[PDB]
């Protein structure tokens, strides 16, 4: 390397520890609401003061901020600096500010928040020292001035790097440079890494939630050219919906949802795929909010797949599965629905897994296939089936008013394939 | 002849002890 | 934008002789303007880098 540049690397190791006077002047006067001439001249007590001032009205709105008045707005911790420590006791620093950073996302339209924070980017650098938990723990707040001064303030790292037109501008950043800022790869690894941390933690509110969906839908809409980039894609986004299922919270529930449909409408997943987002999503469907969502995902699943096999039975754990978390007549009120959306691939695949395993409700077949107007080969492929259970099962008269109703509607169809397989006369042999 | 923690409890703010500060530091992982 | 949409708005409102007098169109305009606009500064001219 140069020694210019192998020196700027240790401004780097030591950008908040100031040595001279001004670098003081430097180091104390940038924090969140005081002008630098006014933020120049306070003392580390008025601002812990503050900074308490807003911490109690902060944790008597939900008790999980007192614990930072025991280690963090401590009045014991005020003199202790970062760099004075080590690195062991550095990490368990980084360790109690991170988790309060995902605490305080929920609650940063407070100016109790604003008023918090700032000490801890005074008495710890945090704008500096740990500044990928202080923006990734507050990057839904794009519009809000509050970030647009945070942006003026903090260090930026490498991986937000769409941001450096952005420090110490006039207008707010705009919605396109989130979806740049997302559009990178190793940016997603360090938002799964945020958003698996909130998981574990269940520090997981809906409006940065929402954010984050709007923000991964989006870069699966900027890479509907580049298959290859999303082949590269799927990890980092079905690691994060799988890993949001695991919550109890049904609108992290939705947003793995939203995620597995905007991904499986913009790009085909292998069908096994989609069963493994099915276990997923079944799995732990348990809440009523998630359900109405839940079963149009399926819908659009089933629908975003074609080969061969394209509307197979399902397994046995997972149809059962289904049925335990769905009712029949669930799917016999959703089918009559007046917005009655396509989920036309799933029906004629489900019914097959009924017409294996269960056997017991093809009165409930009967109305299934009265709802829907399926695709030509679909209803062929149920009435081979048909076929199949009027043979090996024994006949009954639930398969005769099935077949009378496939008399009824497509009689030459039933005739061709019966041309396939078996005889026509024999059909009438069967009842 | 002990101390109490009491007479150390304001030993750990005049002395300016940080080692129980540094504990509460270094307690709490996922706390919820 | 606007003054397109209050040529497609005023006309609704001054030649419409059956009427819901309840604004729809012209908030069946202001949608697309206000979409329009949330279209506009979702663009920038600045250089956001890589």
């Amino acid at each position: 390397s140069s020694l210019s540049d192998q020196l700027a690397q240790v401004a780097s190791n030591n950008a908040t520890v100031a040595l001279d006077r001004k670098r003081r002047q430097k180091l104390h006067s940038a924090s969140l609401i005081y002008n630098s001439k006014t933020a120049a001249t306070q003392d580390y007590d008025f601002i812990f003061e503050n900074a308490s001032k807003a911490l109690e009205e902060l944790s008597q709105i939900e008790p999980k901020f007192a614990i930072f008045s025991r280690t963090l707005f401590s009045e014991s911790s005020i003199s202790l600096d970062r760099n004075v420590q080590t690195k062991e006791e550095i990490k368990d620093l980084d360790n109690a500010i991170n988790a309060y950073l995902l605490l305080a996302s929920s609650k940063w339209y407070l100016a109790p928040t604003l008023h918090a924070t700032e000490w801890l980017v005074r008495r710890f650098q945090i704008h500096v020292k740990n500044t990928e938990m202080l923006l990734l723990s507050t990057l839904n707040y794009y519009q809000t001035p509050v970030f647009k001064r945070i942006l003026s303030i903090i260090k930026l790292p490498p991986l937000f790097n769409c941001l450096s037109n952005f420090v110490r501008s006039e207008k707010p950043p705009t919605a396109l440079t989130m979806i740049k800022l997302f559009n990178d790869m190793d940016f997603l690894k360090l938002y799964t890494s945020y958003l698996d941390q909130c998981i574990k933690h269940n520090a997981t509110y809906t409006n940065q939630l929402l954010f984050t969906t709007c923000c991964f839908i989006n870069v699966v809409a900027f890479n509907s050219n580049n298959d290859e980039k999303l082949n590269q894609l799927v990890p980092i986004l079905l690691e994060i919906s799988a890993k949001l299922l695991a919550s109890k919270s049904k609108d992290c529930q939705i947003a793995a949802h939203t995620i597995l449909v905007v991904f499986a409408t913009a790009l085909p997943l292998k069908k096994t795929i989609i069963l493994a987002a099915m276990e997923t999503i079944l799995s732990n469907l348990d809440a009523k909010e998630a359900k109405h969502s839940a079963l149009l995902t399926i819908c659009k699943l089933f629908q975003t797949l074609k080969g061969q096999g394209n509307v197979d039975q399902l397994p046995s754990k997972i149809f059962k599965l289904f049925d335990s978390k769905f009712d029949t007549v669930s799917i016999l009120t959703f089918l009559d629905k007046e917005d009655k959306p396509v989920c036309d691939k799933f029906i004629t695949s489900y019914t097959r897994s009924i017409a294996r395993y269960d056997r017991s409700k093809l009165n409930i077949i009967l109305s299934l296939l009265k709802k829907i107007r399926l695709e030509r080969y679909e209803v062929r492929l149920i009435i081979t089936d048909l076929i199949y259970l009027s043979e090996i099962l024994e006949d009954k008269s639930q398969l005769v008013e099935l077949f009378e109703y496939f008399i009824s509607i497509n009689e030459d169809l039933v005739l061709k394939c019966l041309k396939s397989l078996g005889l026509t006369g024999e059909l009438f042999e069967i009842r | 002849p002990p101390p109490d923690e009491e007479e150390q409890l304001l030993a750990k703010f005049v002395f300016g002890d940080t080692t129980d500060l540094q504990e509460n530091l270094a307690k709490f992982n996922a706390d919820f | 934008v606007l003054a397109a949409k209050a040529a497609v708005s005023l006309r609704y409102d001054a030649l419409a002789e059956d009427r819901d007098d309840s604004g729809d169109i012209g908030l069946e305009s202001r949608a697309k303007v206000e979409n329009r606009l949330s279209q506009l500064e979702g663009r920038d001219l600045r250089t956001t880098p890589k």
